């Protein structure tokens, strides 16, 4: 599997993919309470689904690596951030699974722990949908 | 002597009773450290029934202390023989 963040034409692919991913849904409850007969609960509407990713940038090509020729940690630290200041929608897609889907990042936050100048880094990616206004 | 007034005395009261507090009648209410009963006006009623519970708010406006035993003592009158 491989994991992409593209904006437009311009694409960016993970150079270490992760341990594990989770994707999170809830649906929204309505509870009302009726004298006599106790509690009844009615439909609300969907929420937008949420994703964390972790993983680290190499500043080396490991035997481990997805492919060869990405950029140094800070390039991509500095690629991610701008798109995170601006507020770009982007695209998030895992091949072989079913998640491909328009998003826009709430946080990123990035560290360095040991003697290697690897950048492990999490990122929080929101899901995006847009407003229909009617015309006539 | 109508126009004078005087020093007005009232009461908040919450409580459980029946639906007959209503605006209008006469209630009595009993002091704890003394142990002394007055009767009070009802001014304002609410009654509520939510989640299977029942409970009333009244405005109380004071009227007298209630006699101890009879007030001015009513005896039936009655003849000491009936024939």
């Amino acid at each position: 599997m491989e994991m992409w963040l593209r904006q437009a034409e311009d694409r960016f692919r993970f150079p270490v993919f992760p341990s594990s991913f989770s994707i999170n849904g809830k649906a929204a409850v309505n509870s009302s309470s009726i004298l006599k007969i106790g509690e009844i609960a009615t439909f609300g509407g969907v929420a937008l689904k949420s994703i964390s990713i972790s993983s680290f940038f190499p500043n080396k090509d490991y035997t481990f690596c997805d492919y060869t020729g990405f950029p140094s940690p800070y390039d991509c630290v500095n690629k991610i951030e701008k798109w995170m200041k601006e507020g770009f929608i982007l695209r998030f897609t895992i091949t072989e699974t079913n998640i491909n889907m328009e998003v826009i990042i709430e946080g990123f936050s990035y560290e360095e722990r040991d003697g290697t100048r690897d950048v492990y880094f999490t990122l929080d990616l929101k899901e995006y949908k847009r407003i229909k206004i009617p015309k006539v | 002597d109508s126009e004078f007034n005087g020093i007005e005395k009232s009461c908040s009261l919450k409580g459980y009773g029946d639906v007959s507090c209503i605006t209008g009648r006469g209630v009595k209410v009993k002091d704890s450290y003394t142990k002394l009963v007055g009767l009070f006006y009802i001014d304002t009623d609410k009654h509520t029934w939510q989640n299977g519970e029942y409970q009333i708010e009244l405005e109380l406006n004071f009227q007298n202390l209630m006699d101890e035993k009879s007030a001015g003592q009513d005896e039936p009158k009655e003849e000491s023989n009936l024939g």
